[PDB]
């Protein structure tokens, strides 16, 4: 078992593990759907329109 | 996000009072909405002293 799984090391129980050898959780990129339109609400508000909701 | 943007100057009570008159008769009483129109006696404001 050890051969099959354990990482080959020059030192049992190292005091610190390199970033390469530690399991890193890598989530997928997070997409966001921006609700507002930046310019449109400026144009409407300057007109006199009073937005809500 | 509240969608009821109410101003300080509009009058949504007087508007509703006017709206009903143009929508119906405003003479017959409706108990449910308590819509008995406020009125005065025609011959007590302009008293006609025969």
């Amino acid at each position: 078992q050890a051969a099959v799984t354990s990482t080959p090391r020059a030192k049992l129980n190292p005091r610190n593990w390199p970033s390469t050898l530690v399991y890193q959780e890598i989530p997928g990129p997070t997409t966001v759907l921006l609700p507002r339109d930046a310019l449109a609400e400026v144009r409407m508000t300057n007109s006199g329109v009073q937005l809500a909701g | 996000l509240n969608a009821v943007v109410d101003l300080q100057d509009r009058n949504t009570e007087l508007s509703y009072q006017l709206l009903l008159d143009s929508l119906g008769d405003r003479t017959r009483y409706f108990s449910m909405w308590n819509s008995a129109v406020d009125s005065y006696d025609p011959d007590v404001r302009i008293i006609e002293n025969h």
